[PDB]
């Protein structure tokens, strides 16, 4: 079964999919290859949980009925410079604006 | 699978498959590997992305079709978007 | 041009609404005028008597939205097998993202108020051009 996810950091959102079955380091693999990035410099998080390299999706909470394609899970992603890795970012989206009189 | 990559109006980097974002004929011709809007902003165009996703999956298929859901609060402006973009 | 056959050859069917709208079924008589029929809530089914060469198409009951019958728009009653009833899946279509954002707007908005929304005057054309029975009846054709 396929789980659709963005994957989130700062202002950079991934869309993708993978197996309830695949791991976490499986998905490290992935934003490698758009990011360029190996998993040995990556942390994925569920909300402000960190997620271990060996834990399949379906494990973290990843199900294919609540991640759909037209409402995709969030992951976490936050990259190490040099030595130490940096805290977890994730910029918001715009705020629409209020709906007009004639709408309401 | 080559991705490429859409840009909003406030600067937010959407990442999604080529095959993907040809759903749009406008965004074909703005390609034929970065593609930058100055009108759609980032809650316009993450709803964009996830109905390409949507568009590809349920197209063809025989499993019970559900619901794009749209809110009151972005439909104009996706409205707009979608026009634009012929999707 | 799209009317049903006087076939007189009876065909059981089960119109099974799996889509979220309140359906609406559409007979086309032998004068080929759309009939109205009862309509089927959200998840529910109804056993029916038609016959074979009959058409029919289905809608959305309270915006005339178009909806799929068997992955096609229209369907004909076919030859019972072994005296079992012929299924009619009804279904949403893939809508373009264009359509469900109109679908959005008219169900929030009246339509007189559409001139006073802030946008090009083709969107104004396209949102008052609501969807109607006799306009597909041509468009297959
Ligand atoms: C001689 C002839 O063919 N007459 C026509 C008018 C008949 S008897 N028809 C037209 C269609 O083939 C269906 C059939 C009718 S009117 N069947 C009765 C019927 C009544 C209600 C329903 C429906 S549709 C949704 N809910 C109901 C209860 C379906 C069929």
């Amino acid at each position: 079964m396929d789980v659709f996810l963005m994957i989130r950091r700062h202002k950079t959102t991934i869309f993708t999919d993978a197996k309830e079955s695949s791991t976490v380091f499986e998905l490290k693999r992935i934003v490698e290859g758009i990011l360029k990035r190996p998993p040995d410099e990556q942390r994925l998080y569920k909300d402000d949980q960190l997620l271990d390299d060996g834990k399949t999706l379906g494990e973290c909470g990843f199900t294919s009925q609540t991640a759909r394609p037209q409402a995709p899970a969030t992951v976490g992603l936050a990259f190490r410079a040099d030595d130490t890795f940096e805290a977890l970012c994730i910029e918001p989206f715009s705020s629409p604006p209020e709906l007009p009189d004639v709408m309401k | 699978m080559m991705y490429v990559k859409l840009i909003s109006s406030d600067g937010h980097e959407f990442i999604v498959k080529r095959e993907h974002a040809l759903t749009s004929g406008t965004i074909k011709a703005m390609l034929s590997n970065e593609v930058n809007f100055r009108e759609i902003p980032s809650h316009v165009l993450s709803k964009v992305c996830m109905y390409f996703t949507y568009k590809v999956r349920y197209t063809n298929s025989s499993t019970e079709i559900p619901e794009f859901p749209i809110a009151p609060e972005i439909a104009l402006e996706l409205l707009m978007a979608a026009n634009f973009l012929d999707c | 041009v799209l009317r049903s056959v006087n076939s007189r050859e009876p065909s059981q069917v089960i119109f099974c609404n799996r889509s979220p709208r309140v359906v609406l079924p559409v007979w086309l008589n032998f004068d080929g005028e759309p009939q109205p029929y009862p309509t089927l809530p959200p998840g529910t089914g109804r056993r029916i008597h038609s016959y074979r060469g009959h058409l029919w198409l289905f809608r959305d009951a309270g915006t005339h939205d178009g909806l799929l019958v068997n992955q096609t728009e229209l369907f004909v009653p076919s030859l019972n097998v072994d005296g079992q009833p012929i299924f009619a899946n009804i279904t949403l279509p893939v809508y373009t993202l264009k359509e469900r954002c109109l679908q959005v707007v008219r169900s929030l908005v009246k339509p007189e108020n559409y001139r006073r929304l802030d946008i090009v005057r083709s969107l104004y054309e396209d949102l008052e051009d609501h969807p109607n029975v006799q306009k597909d009846l041509e468009r297959l054709t």
